[PDB]
């Protein structure tokens, strides 16, 4: 179905702008984002499945779980993603969903014939199961969903079917803080309301916080009461189109397949240790060899992403700044910002240095307005910070 | 991850069942001496 | 949340709706955000304290033993306005972290 497609998408992927191109394509509807947008864009990209031999299994699969307050747009996410994605299927931890986590068999309502209706994990095989509010599971849903991923197989021993089938599926999930508001004083794990085996089976921990920042509050407004407007009945790079952005996923993900074989072992085993010992340094979870794995997944997917056929130390820093982020944002403040601190050379990768200058200023700024409305800034702290040397740009 | 003297996963399966259905040992006198007075220790 | 501006919209739109008028105004908007505003209602525990313990927690965080810096505070707050002492004290001692947030 792709000859001009393919034609073109080649050339797109020469553009060598295509990260960031897709990256601000993914949920145009969607305001801000850009880490969850990044996140979403490896996870659709997929990383490389491999089993040495045939019995060390390891998926290419990037899990995400969106774990937010209310007001987040998880649900859109979460929406955009079924809709693009090939072989997507949308279920909830409610029971109000066509499909369901858990496999059954039974005579069908419609039908009225007897079916092995396999669950929404098993549905997407080789696509995305989209769970939304999973935190809100049974045991039964619980227990199918630790299965899948930790198996990528589904056993039913019903009625006299004693069978085991594949669900080989990429998961997002979306799930809601432990009273409602994600609280940075305790970790992630004690904040989501899951089992810390079902966490761990998850590359990427997006932590959708809602403060209440002006300037964030003004453009989400904007949006919103636009698309409003625009869609009334009585009617920096620029975003692909929808339709070539999914044939661009189908080709990516059906001929180019990254390799390994040049990527710096010294270097990401340095930091494997680095971040061991900063982690036991603190009392903050520990780095795993699960984690070095899904760097190694959404390296590929970046390789995959770029359609390079071979992982670039670009692709690398790329993977790394993204399993850093996470695992930093799944700790708790004390840590959090000590481990940001210790390692802002990564996290610092593929940063323009104005993002960084925006924030600092940002926070900065924030501290003054919360000092503000309880009682009732200076060029120097910007500097300060920038030394912790060029403004020109920033204010220009 | 990049990769990606011994027995395979089949061979070893085979083996295994081959030694289960096979063989079915039993502690000799010596041997069960030498674990009785380790066990007491 | 943005659920709150959506209700909003959708309130503002009803006025325009109730007074036939074929777009929202000014005062539908007003009206709709008055409405939401009153129906979102204080919650009052048993209140003052939580500002100086802000205010306080901010100078720490900016200045990043006790004989130095509970004087440091004690005299820090008092820059802009001999009763109060202490109370400041007394919330002082009440609080008596790595893990906090303002
Ligand atoms: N960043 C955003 N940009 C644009 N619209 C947004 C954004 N965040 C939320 N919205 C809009 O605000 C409303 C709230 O979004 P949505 O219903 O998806 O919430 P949610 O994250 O699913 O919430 P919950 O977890 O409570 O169910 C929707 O109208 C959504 O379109
Ligand atoms: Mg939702």
């Amino acid at each position: 179905l792709t000859d001009e497609d393919v034609k073109m998408i080649t050339s797109l992927s020469k553009d060598q702008q295509i990260g960031e191109k897709i990256f601000a394509s993914i949920a145009p509807s969607i305001y801000g984002h850009e880490d969850i947008k990044r996140g979403l864009a490896l996870a659709l990209f997929g990383g490389e499945p491999k089993n040495p031999g045939g019995k060390h299994k390891v998926r290419g699969d990037i899990n995400v779980l969106l774990c937010g307050d209310p007001g987040t747009a998880k649900s859109q996410f979460l929406k955009y993603i079924e809709k693009v994605s090939s072989r997507a299927i949308f279920t909830t931890g409610q029971g109000a969903s066509a499909v369901g986590l858990t496999a059954y068999v039974q005579r069908h309502p419609v039908s009225r014939e007897w079916t092995l209706e396999a669950g929404a994990l098993v549905l997407a095989d080789r696509g995305v199961c989209l769970i939304d509010e999973f935190d809100k599971m049974n045991d039964q849903d619980r227990t199918s969903i630790h299965e899948a991923m930790e198996q990528q197989s589904i056993s039913i021993s019903k009625a006299g079917i004693v069978t085991s089938l594949q669900a080989r599926c990429t998961v997002i999930a979306a799930a809601n803080p432990i009273g409602g508001r994600y609280d940075p004083s305790l970790t992630f794990s004690e904040n989501v309301d899951l089992t810390e085996p079902i966490i761990s089976r998850f590359d990427i921990l997006c932590v959708v916080r809602d403060t209440v920042d002006p300037v964030q509050d003004e453009m989400l407004a904007r949006f919103v009461v636009g698309s409003h407007v625009r869609h009334h009945p009585s009617n920096g790079v620029e975003p692909l189109p929808q339709e070539v952005l999914k044939k661009y996923i189908i080709y990516a993900k059906e001929r180019v397949h990254p390799k390994l074989n040049q990527m710096d072992q010294d270097k990401v085993a340095k930091m494997y240790s680095d971040l061991r010992k900063e982690s036991m340094a603190t009392g903050s979870i520990p780095i795993t060899v699960r984690h070095i794995e899904s760097m190694i997944r959404m390296a590929e997917a970046h390789a995959r992403i770029h359609l390079r056929d071979y992982v670039i130390e670009d692709d690398v820093n790329m993977a790394i700044r993204v399993m850093l982020e996470s695992f930093i944002d799944t700790q708790k403040f004390s840590v959090m910002r000590s481990m940001r601190k210790t390692f802002a050379r990564y996290l610092s990768f593929r940063r323009d240095n104005n993002e960084l200058l925006l924030f600092i200023l940002k926070q900065l700024v924030a501290e003054q307005v919360t000092y503000q409305r309880n009682r009732f800034v200076p060029e120097k702290d910007l500097v300060d910070k920038a030394r912790q040397h060029n403004l020109s740009a920033f204010y220009d | 991850h990049v990769s990606a003297g011994e027995i395979d996963l089949a061979k070893l399966k085979k083996f295994i069942a081959y030694c289960r259905v096979k063989c079915g040992p039993r502690l000799s006198a010596e041997a069960a001496e030498k674990l009785k007075n380790r066990y007491i220790i | 949340t943005v659920r709150q501006l959506e209700s909003m919209i959708r309130l503002s739109e009803a006025m325009a709706r109730m007074h036939c008028c074929d777009e929202v105004q000014p005062k539908h908007v007003k009206e709709a955000f008055r409405l939401l505003n009153k129906s979102i209602i204080r919650v009052e525990t048993p209140y003052c304290r939580i500002s100086n313990l802000i205010v306080l927690h901010l100078r720490k965080v900016e200045e990043e033993k006790r004989s130095e810096l509970v004087n440091w505070y004690l005299k820090e707050i008092e820059s802009e306005i001999e009763e109060e002492l202490i109370n400041k004290k007394r919330i002082i001692e009440k609080v008596i972290v790595l893990i906090e947030l303002t």
